[PDB]
RNA sequence: UGAAAUAGAACCUGAAACCGUGUGCGUACAAGCAGUAGGAGCCUCAAUUUAUUGGGGUGACUGCGUACCUUUUGUAUAAU
RNA sequence: GGCUCAAACUAGGAGCCGAAGCUGCGGAUUUGAAACUUGUUUUCAAGUGGUAGGGGAGCGUUGUGUAAGCCUGUGAAGGU
């Protein structure tokens, strides 16, 4: 019972040069360098689906604190305030508040303000 | 709901002025830079160029504490063996006096294309007039 | 429609018919063919021989006016390449590959 | 009396058999469970 | 007229018809549920914010589907170590459309 | 002629490496395993009472990020 | 970078940032325990980094039977 390799050594290639699409030179073309590439990339989104929520809320609190020194606080005196509130919206929404809705983040820091 | 970018076609660069006569080198250039980055802005996005205008007048009024006029070294290396060249504080005022605060921020700002692109909008003068009354920057305490 | 002559075979590297190519790919066909019969290169004969026949197909098995025609793709491709030994000094040797190239050529309006 | 289609031998009854060097995921590829370069590792070798 | 509602641990500001994609929800398809731990809501130049809710205000929403979300590849790699390891993944979510937010 | 001629004699099918041509986007002030997570702009299909979404191509700009195997106490290793 | 009543040091205080730790939400899985009880159902508790290596469950491929079946020129295999 003779097994040829041909056909699943073909297929199997092919689902490794496809996700290799797109990749710089022997990259998208040859396996043993695809192969590689298909790994590591792999790996790197991993690593990025961790580091993606500590780049967002980098984000986010930077602009909270460029909306409250736009009030006249800081951050981290704003933060405080809304905790001693016990208003509890998160980084997310106030970062998109402070961006997209300026009067309602200034009734946020009075509302911290009031509380310090 | 998404958390969005600035989108540099909608993104606006306000000028101000900074009279620089007799403030510390690095406490005003920190505040350059984070304008130049656009941090005080609540649209701030690292990948987009959403900072201000700063334009510097009397730039060579800036001051540094302690000994730093004439201790402060600024080195430099040409590419060629034995070309370390050192200029002081002191004496780079007296000759390209722009270059102390154009040192100052280019250190504290990020150091890649954006970072260039950004830095673009430093405008230093030594003394009193700026030429760019017609870009009518507003005053800037800075 | 665009009208196809074929040179398969020529004895000659693609690489080396490639910058002939090159600089009469879109050109009208009067002018091509100055610039080919002008040509200090030998990949300008075959190129011209391929285009000269071509223009003949567009004008006898197409009834076209190849006054109107002009060099609307032209690409070379390589051949069959023939296996020659090389000797070398101490013994040893080499492959030679004697390259050749196929020159496809469609004019059109 | 069923089909040839539909006999089957029963659980426990079959283990399929263990081929060495055939992968990571099988947990034999590489050495094979013979851990790595002494006289064990080698191919005629035996506890004598 | 816009509202700030938690759900699936996360908090989202929505607005009315808006179709927001959230954890799975243990909700029939096309039944409404009501939100009553809104956290803020901003129907104009007037800003109701909870401390933590806004008692009275609530946000009906419809469950639309419950759906599968894009397959990711988990892959871990070992360099030198002998190990790989591949595993998928699809994130069941719910897909709401806000009806009403009364304040 | 033939059902078929990219079945035309190097002739069934005709993969990959490799090498062309065409179209779209990017790219000539910027430093590194070439991806990844984000992300502007453009191009293209569809809807949609009409520049908004959805799919596809590209990827300016930002963060992070020194291949794989083997062998090792330990390898981006300038060890195999 | 730059810093001098500091952006240094000493002694205290209050905020905040900060990890794949903990919590929240959704999903999977190992073991054990309870009950329509060989997945029939739901739960609960403790777990789930891993080389050498041990244990468990499967995928595909060629061939034999099932098969004088079933599919297939109204298009098989292979390719893409
Ligand atoms: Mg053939």
């Amino acid at each position: 019972a003779r097994v040829k390799r041909g056909v699943q050594a073909n297929r199997r290639h092919k689902k490794i040069l496809k996700r290799a699409k797109g990749y710089y030179g022997a990259r998208s073309r040859v396996y043993r360098v695809a192969v590689q590439a298909v790994t590591k990339a792999g790996q790197y989104a991993y690593r990025d689906r961790r580091n993606k929520k500590r780049t967002f809320r980098r984000l986010w609190i930077a602009r909270i604190n460029a909306g409250a020194r736009l009030n006249g606080l800081s951050y981290s005196r704003f933060i405080n305030g809304m905790k001693k509130a016990n208003i509890t919206i998160d980084r997310r929404v106030l970062a998109d508040i402070a961006m997209h809705d300026a009067a309602t983040f200034g009734a946020l820091v009075e509302k911290a303000k009031a509380e310090l | 709901m998404k958390t969005l970018s600035a989108k540099p076609a909608e993104v606006t660069h306000d000028w101000f002025v900074v009279d620089a006569d007799g403030k510390t080198l690095g406490r005003l250039a920190t505040q350059i830079a984070s304008r130049l980055r656009g941090k005080h802005k609540t649209n701030y996005t690292p990948h987009v160029d959403t900072g201000d205008f700063i334009v510097v007048i009397n730039a060579e009024k800036i001051a540094v504490t302690g000994k730093k006029a004439q201790d402060k070294k600024y080195y430099r290396h040409s590419g060629y063996p034995g070309g370390i060249k050192e200029t002081n504080f002191t004496k780079l005022i007296a000759h390209k006096p722009e270059d102390v605060l154009h040192k100052a921020v280019k250190g504290m700002l990020p150091k890649g294309p954006l970072g260039y692109a950004m830095i673009k909008k430093l405008k230093l003068y030594a003394g009193t007039d700026h030429p760019h009354e017609a870009q009518q920057p507003k005053e800037l305490d800075i | 429609m665009e009208v196809t002559a074929k040179l398969r075979g020529a004895a000659i590297s693609a690489q080396k018919v490639r910058l002939v190519a090159d600089e009469v790919r879109g050109k009208s066909i009067e002018r091509a063919l100055d610039i080919l019969t002008y040509s200090n290169k030998k990949g300008a004969v075959f190129v011209k021989k391929c285009l000269n026949s071509a223009i003949a197909n567009a004008e006898h098995n197409h009834g076209l006016d190849i006054d109107g025609l002009k060099v609307a793709t032209i690409y070379v491709d390589e051949g069959i390449t023939l296996k020659r030994i090389l000797p070398r000094a101490k013994g040893r040797a080499d492959r030679i590959s004697k390259r050749t190239c196929h020159i496809t050529i469609k004019v059109g309006e | 009396g069923l089909r040839l289609n539909e006999l089957s031998p029963g659980v426990g009854a079959k283990k399929t058999a263990q081929r060495r060097g055939r992968g990571i995921g099988s947990g034999l590829g590489k050495t094979g469970g013979r851990g790595v370069k002494g006289q064990k590792s080698r191919s005629g070798s035996s506890i004598r | 007229m816009y509202a700030v509602i938690k759900t699936g641990g996360k908090q989202h500001r929505v607005v009315v018809d808006e179709l927001l994609k959230v954890e799975l929800l243990k909700a029939e398809q096309g039944e409404t549920i009501t939100f009553n731990d809104v956290l803020m809501v901003v129907d104009g130049e007037t800003v109701k914010i909870g401390q933590p809710v806004v008692d009275g205000a609530s946000v009906e929403v419809e469950v639309i589907e419950h759906g599968r979300g894009e397959k990711i590849r988990i892959v871990k790699h070992n360099r030198r170590k002998h190990y790989h390891k591949e595993q998928g993944h699809r994130q069941w979510y719910t897909l709401l459309k806000i009806k009403a937010i009364n304040a």
